[PDB]
RNA sequence: UAAUUGCGAUAACGAACGAGACCUUAACCUACUAAAUAGUGGUGCUAGCAUUUGCUGGUUAUCCACUUCUUAGAGGGACUAUCGGUUUCAAGCCGAUGGAAGUUUGAGGCAAUAACAGGUCUGUGAUGCCCUUAGACGUUCUGGGCCGCACGCGCGCUACACUGACGGAGCCAGCGAGUCUAACCUUGGCCGAGAGGUCUUGGUAAUCUUGUGAAACUCCGUCGUGCUGGGGAUAGAGCAUUGUAAUUAUUGCUCUUCAACGAGGAAUUCCUAGUAAGCGCAAGUCAUCAGCUUGCGUUGAUUACGUCCCUGCCCUUUGUACACACC
């Protein structure tokens, strides 16, 4: 007890965190929105928080019982 | 030849041989001539060595393999069959062994018997396997100066190995037989054989 | 089986009057000169050296090499 | 330098492909001569996330 | 000049002191000799039979006079080698410690080598001694 | 302190270290003279620089080396290079300039890398084949 | 094959351009050249660019050369 | 060694152990084309009876083939250890041979049929030809019988 | 049990050895379908309305 | 036994399907001023010397 | 060009993803900062041999100084440099010299767009749907089985010996790893033919195991071409180790038994320099078991430096009634 301490602290702009976009397009599908809406909401987003590029992956299946997958990217990346 | 010593001494052969004349094992490399014009800038000879080991770069240029000592060259292709991949230290001394016989028989230069057999060996035309159609015929060419050396050792040391398999005879004293019977070409000899049977066949379909 | 394991008197004669003209004396060459096997052709080596013929030009195990006496 | 070699794979088909990761451990030592008080001092601050700073004593 | 064994090539020395601890007389020979082998990882014994105890002690004694200390285990590493596993692949395998042991419990009965503190068997002063001596005599056959 | 320069050569991953300093003339190896060596077959490759360049020559100096690691040829070219770098840096800081640039030609023009590292090295093996090029191998079906 | 890419070769175009006087078929001084007049990320990749402007200058000399 | 001599001496061919034995080969080996004599068995057999390895089957005294035999069927008694030897610990008198030449044979036979008799498994496994030291027969030996 | 296995004749070895040897065990690998990979046999089909609802 | 000795002055290109054969312009040494073109079977550079077993006849293509 | 890498041609100009750059590791720094957990020289304490100085050791501190070697921070270094050939005198390519280094410096890491009904629901407390759910398809316990053997196929290990086996003797690596609330890496001493046993011991580690004295290899012997002393399958008896358990024999040792295999048809794999091949080691797995893998160093070649003949693949042009796209 008390050698072990936890402070919480707020991020600088989520909007530079994949992890919180990610877990955001999860929570806009999961709360009932569209496919393209949510996607391209979160990139609109990550994009006017300043970020040089950015790219967002759908895989799976939605409503037709075959998968698709569907790549939703602005800006600018690099790969290598 | 003025002896000189100090601390840790040095042997008299070793000391008299050693400074004056820069020879083999024991061999002249100074005389020693390529008997056939061409092969000459495809058999070394000059500059002269101690024991053919070398930490030798000759593969990373298409021709610089020209510039390896001969003789080395011949211990190199020494050391093959599996078995004996590596195992140049093996190869060396077959050749030390070979030569101190060589020179037994007929004096010479041991070495200028193995430039003999080299130099006697490589086929001045060949053939190859051209189509023409399906039934390919066979065209004779002239082979390379650098392609008659290395066929020449290569032939020289398998006959030589193929021979001394399964007998009493070894290594060096079968090689010492390819190389002597060779370097006065004398159809005993595999190689001798190999390349007169080349040049028979490259003749017969010109 | 073959033979030329033990010694047959006429044989040891035989190798006092056969070695010169060797220029060449090996292990090997006495096996060649139709009789004494590896071992005790070895012996004969040695035992050539004991006083004379055989003149001790290399070293070795396989390798041995000797010449007429001069 | 702590080396795992793995297959990637999770089960079996595919040519056998192998990948190795590392993680490198970086060790040093710097031998001080001082009162209780510097060292005390010196060793509660220049703390520091990521880096394992150990102070023994002693001559044996 | 002055002389020590390091001037000396190891085969025609330990040789020479194979010769010398087998004319000497004084010894200790386990008496398993020639009934043994030298090492499970080999498949006859030595073809010394009588002796190559003696050649053992003297390569041990060199080996021990050219370092600080060594034991047992250092020598069953080093005496040993290949042991064919038959039709499965090589693998080098240790030596026997009796051998060795006793050789050590020898040479020391003889005073010419000797427990060593840090661990293992140190070269006996009088090892020093009588091994730079025939070291020494090894060069004078040689003159 | 008397005339002393340190050297090294190097062979695959053997490293052979001299220690060359004004003496009456040695020239020993670990702990032995340079006339044991044995490889033996290779032991001129180890006298090789001295004849090249005249037996002389090491009278008015002591030289020492000790290799370790490579194997048995790995450490032969080692304590050569070792020994020929060694007599070179020597003349270069207590003899004059001309005699030590002699001595490079004269090794240098021969050769076997005496004064030179062989840059050549293991390269490594890579999953699919006991070796570095060499692939295992496959039947198709 | 030792060909240079864009980067490379686009770099000595412009520096050639905007520096001519000043740089000198010697890589060793243009090198350096570079590094006081321009910022690249790499040592390599500097070097690389400054042996290029070096070739270029170094043939100019000769008569002019396109681009 | 030394170059030799003797005379009509050495018989070539002689027959101990009920079995045959070359003259010519260097006696330790020559020993060995008897059943229950391994280079080492022999070896040490040799080194006891003391008689020079160097001889050939060839040479050897009547006397010393005697001795060599006396001490092949009778180890224990001239301090062979027991750990040499290819029977210790019978399994019915407890005693320890080294069974030798037409002898082996019948050993065998023994304990293969205890094993049977018995109905233990490696029995009914030898019985059957097969192998009965564990190894997988799936793949190997099929040349076979 | 025991006795009964090596009482069984028609078991061992030489019984084995003595019979021929199906034609199956030097058979081929089957591969039974494969161009029917790209083939669905769902016989289902999905449908604009579904697919553009989701996608 | 009638040797001729001929200098590579050009090397031409490789003919043979499999592409190992080398085409050659050689002047013969024994009175130059005269050039033939020969098919070699080794690696060849420019000055290297072969024997032309027979002095006159000369290829071109292969298949 | 390794490269949609560039030059050049040019209704295009100028750019971005990917290649390249970048990163890691191997190479070079008598320049920098240092070190009893790395080492060198001097000095003391001291052994031996010569004796005329000398030569070879001992001594985790008896002190002094150093950083060549070792360590790892910071820098520097290379840019295919200089010169010359060749090329549309373009990008480039070649040779020579210099150089630690000049094959993308060697080797890797990262790696766009798109495709596949590739493999994985048996890695997951990732998961839809179906099934099952107390006479369980939950789970655990005892015992067997995945190893079963007429035989077809693949990866392998060991061999057919004399460039060798055996036996003395010489004797040299690099990458690793190791025990807390535990029994891991183990030196040394004894006992034991061996395997192993036993008493102690150092180490949570650049400190101890460990210079991991590895194996091929080197040298002096034995054997002598004979299925031989090459080869070591199969099998018998005995001894020990891990484990609650060893039978269908975990593994280790000793004696004995001594097979096929005398270089392998049609076919077919892999490979260009410290590479190939030979050789061992450490790590993974692991109570015990490597003939496997992943890395590592040791010994260290022959042959190309080319092409499109075989095969495979990319690219143009071309045809299409295909577009769920020749399944
Ligand atoms: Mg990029
Ligand atoms: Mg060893
Ligand atoms: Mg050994
Ligand atoms: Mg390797
Ligand atoms: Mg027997
Ligand atoms: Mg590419
Ligand atoms: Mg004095
Ligand atoms: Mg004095
Ligand atoms: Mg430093
Ligand atoms: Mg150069
Ligand atoms: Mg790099
Ligand atoms: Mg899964
Ligand atoms: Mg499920
Ligand atoms: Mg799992
Ligand atoms: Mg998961
Ligand atoms: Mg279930
Ligand atoms: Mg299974
Ligand atoms: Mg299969
Ligand atoms: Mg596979
Ligand atoms: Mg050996
Ligand atoms: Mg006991
Ligand atoms: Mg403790
Ligand atoms: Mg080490
Ligand atoms: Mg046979
Ligand atoms: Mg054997
Ligand atoms: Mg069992
Ligand atoms: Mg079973
Ligand atoms: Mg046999
Ligand atoms: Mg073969
Ligand atoms: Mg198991
Ligand atoms: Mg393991
Ligand atoms: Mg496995
Ligand atoms: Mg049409």
């Amino acid at each position: 007890p008390g050698t072990i301490v936890l402070y919480a602290e707020r991020v600088q702009d989520r909007g530079l965190s994949a992890v919180a976009q990610a877990e955001s397009m999860k929570f806009k599908l999961l709360n009932g929105l569209a496919i393209r809406r949510a996607a391209y909401g979160v990139v609109r987003y990550v994009m006017e928080s300043g970020a040089k590029g950015c790219e967002v992956v759908v895989s799976g299946k939605l409503r037709a019982a075959r998968a698709k997958a569907m790549k939703f990217a602005d800006g600018f990346l690099i790969h290598s | 030849f003025t002896p000189v010593v100090l601390a840790t001494p040095i042997p008299e052969e070793v000391q008299q041989a050693q400074t004056e004349i820069k020879l083999f094992n024991k061999w002249s490399f100074e005389e020693v001539e390529v008997k056939d014009a061409s092969l000459v800038d495809y058999v070394q000879v000059r500059q002269p060595i101690f024991v053919a080991h070398t930490a030798g770069r000759y593969a990373n240029k298409r021709f610089r393999k020209a510039q390896c000592p001969i003789i080395e060259r011949l211990t190199n292709s020494l050391m093959m069959n599996g078995r004996n991949n590596g195992k140049k230290l093996k190869a060396v001394r077959i050749i030390k062994h070979t030569l101190d016989i060589i020179n037994v028989l007929t004096d010479q230069n041991p070495i200028q018997v193995v430039v003999d057999a080299i130099t006697n060996t490589g086929p001045r035309e060949d053939t190859t396997r051209v189509g023409g159609g399906g039934a390919a015929r066979r065209q004779a060419v002239d082979v390379s100066p650098l392609r008659r050396v290395n066929q020449a050792i290569a032939l020289l040391t398998i006959g030589a190995r193929e021979a001394a398999f399964r007998n009493i005879k070894t290594i060096a004293e079968t090689l010492a037989e390819e190389l002597i019977n060779a370097a006065k070409g004398s159809s005993t000899s595999y190689a001798i054989k190999k390349k007169d049977e080349l040049e028979r066949v490259a003749k017969s379909n010109r | 089986a073959q033979h030329a394991v033990i010694l047959d008197q006429e044989k040891y004669d035989r190798i006092l009057k056969e070695v010169p003209t060797y220029r060449y004396v090996s292990v090997s060459v006495l096996v060649d000169r139709l009789k004494i096997g590896g071992s005790l052709a070895r012996i004969a080596l040695r035992h050539l050296e004991k006083e004379g013929i055989i003149k001790p030009i290399s070293k070795h195990s396989k390798q041995a090499i000797y010449t007429r006496a001069t | 330098v702590l080396k795992i070699s793995t297959r990637k794979t999770p089960n079996g088909e595919g040519s056998k492909t192998w990948e190795t990761y590392e993680m490198r451990i970086h060790k040093r030592y710097i031998d001080l001569e001082a009162p209780v008080q510097i060292v005390k001092r010196i060793t509660q601050i220049t703390i520091e996330p990521g880096v394992d700073v150990e102070v023994v004593v002693a001559s044996n | 000049p002055g002389v020590s064994v390091r001037d000396v090539a190891a085969q025609d020395f330990i040789n020479a002191y194979a010769s010398f601890l087998q004319r000497q007389g004084k010894l200790e020979v386990p008496g398993y000799v020639d009934i043994v082998k030298t090492s499970s990882g080999n498949e006859m014994p030595p073809q010394d039979a009588e002796g190559w105890f003696y050649k053992r002690a003297a390569s041990v004694a060199r080996h021990i006079y050219m370092r600080k200390q060594v034991g047992v285990g250092k020598l069953n590493k080093l005496y040993g080698g290949a042991k064919s596993r038959g039709v499965r692949p090589y693998k080098h395998i240790d030596a026997s410690g009796s051998i060795n042991r006793k050789v050590l419990q020898a040479l020391e009965k003889i005073g010419i080598v000797e427990i060593s503190p840090k661990g293992g068997r140190r070269i006996s002063e009088n090892g020093q001694r009588d091994l730079d001596r025939i070291a020494a005599q090894t060069l004078e056959e040689d003159e | 302190a008397v005339p002393s320069v340190q050297t090294f050569g190097k062979k695959k991953s053997a490293t052979a270290v001299a220690h060359v300093k004004a003496g009456k003339g040695l020239i020993k190896v670990n702990g032995s003279p340079i006339t044991l060596v044995e490889p033996e077959i290779l032991r001129f490759k180890v006298y090789e620089p001295l004849l090249l360049v005249g037996l002389d020559k090491f009278s008015n100096i002591d030289i020492r080396v000790r290799v370790t690691g490579g194997g048995h040829v790995s450490q032969v070219y080692a304590i050569r290079q070792a020994i020929a770098k060694g007599l070179v840096a020597y003349h270069q800081k207590y003899v004059d300039e001309q005699s030590k640039n002699e001595l490079k030609k004269a090794f240098t023009s021969y050769d076997r890398t005496l004064l030179i590292a062989d840059s050549r090295r293991p390269e490594p093996k890579k999953f699919g084949g006991k070796g570095a090029r060499s692939r295992f191998q496959k039947s198709y079906r | 094959g030792r060909v240079r890419t864009k980067t490379v070769k686009r770099a000595s175009k412009a520096l050639i351009e905007r520096y001519y006087p000043k740089l000198t078929l010697d890589f060793q001084t243009n090198k350096r050249l570079c590094d006081e007049i321009a910022t690249i990320q790499s040592k390599r990749l500097r070097n690389k660019i400054a042996g290029y402007t070096t070739h270029l200058m170094k043939r100019i000399q000769k008569g002019p050369v396109r681009g | 060694s030394l170059v030799v001599q003797e005379q009509g001496s050495f018989q070539h061919i002689l027959r101990l152990l009920n079995t045959n034995v070359d003259g010519n080969i260097k006696i330790v080996y020559a020993l060995t084309t008897i059943k229950g004599v391994g280079r080492r068995y022999s070896n040490l057999v040799c080194k006891k009876a003391d008689v020079d390895l160097h001889k050939r089957a060839g040479e050897l005294t009547q006397e010393e083939l005697e001795r060599i035999v006396q001490i092949m069927q009778n180890p224990t008694h001239y301090k062979i250890p027991a750990w040499f030897l290819n029977r210790q610990n019978d399994i019915t008198d407890g005693k320890d041979y080294h069974t030798l030449a037409n002898n082996v044979e019948s050993k065998l036979r023994d304990d293969l049929e205890r094993l049977k008799k018995i109905r233990a498994h490696r029995g009914i496994r030898h019985f059957w030809g097969l192998r009965v030291r564990g190894q997988h027969t799936k793949t190997t030996g099929r040349r076979r019988a | 049990g025991n006795e009964g296995a090596i009482r069984d004749k028609t078991a061992g070895r030489r019984n084995n050895r003595s019979k021929d040897v199906t034609d199956s065990a030097t058979t081929k690998k089957s591969n039974t379908r494969r161009a029917t990979d790209r083939h669905s046999r769902t016989g289902k089909t999905d449908t604009k309305k579904k697919v553009n609802q989701g996608w | 036994t009638p040797v001729t000795l001929a200098k590579v002055i050009k090397v031409l290109g490789r003919t043979g399907s499999r592409g190992g054969v080398t085409q050659v312009r050689v002047e013969f040494l024994e009175d130059t001023s005269r050039t033939i073109v020969r098919n070699v079977k080794g690696p060849v550079r420019e000055n290297d010397i072969l024997v032309l077993m027979e002095s006159e006849r000369e290829a071109r293509r292969l298949r």
